[PDB]
């Protein structure tokens, strides 16, 4: 019992580190992340795709 | 020179299909010819065979 105690703290704590981690608001590991590109070209279309899983 | 004169701009075409991080191009697949005539008035047919995966 002693132990579970502590293990649900911690599993809060994950849940607490992915509703938490913001870059700036932009919330970055609750799944809200979805895949995006980030242009890295002087012309269109010249973006990679980044995912942030849930 | 005013922004709305038409050839300061152009047409925009865009795809219905939101392809996702994990759709890839299928081998079956792999060709997009472009049917257009230059601003000349020339004829081209531009085919791109795109790269599966």
């Amino acid at each position: 019992v002693a132990i579970q105690e502590e293990i649900t703290a911690l599993n809060d704590e994950l849940n607490r580190i992915a509703e938490t981690t913001s870059f700036g608001g932009n919330k970055l590991l609750n799944g809200t992340f979805s895949t995006k590109s980030f242009q890295i070209g002087a012309d269109n279309g010249e973006a990679v795709m980044l995912t942030l899983k849930d | 020179m005013r922004s709305d004169n038409r050839m300061m701009g152009g047409t925009s075409y865009v795809a219905a299909e939101g392809k996702d991080k994990d759709w890839k191009v299928q081998a079956g697949a792999n060709d997009i010819t472009f049917t257009l005539k230059d601003i000349d008035g020339n004829d081209q047919t531009i085919t791109v065979n795109a790269k599966e995966g």
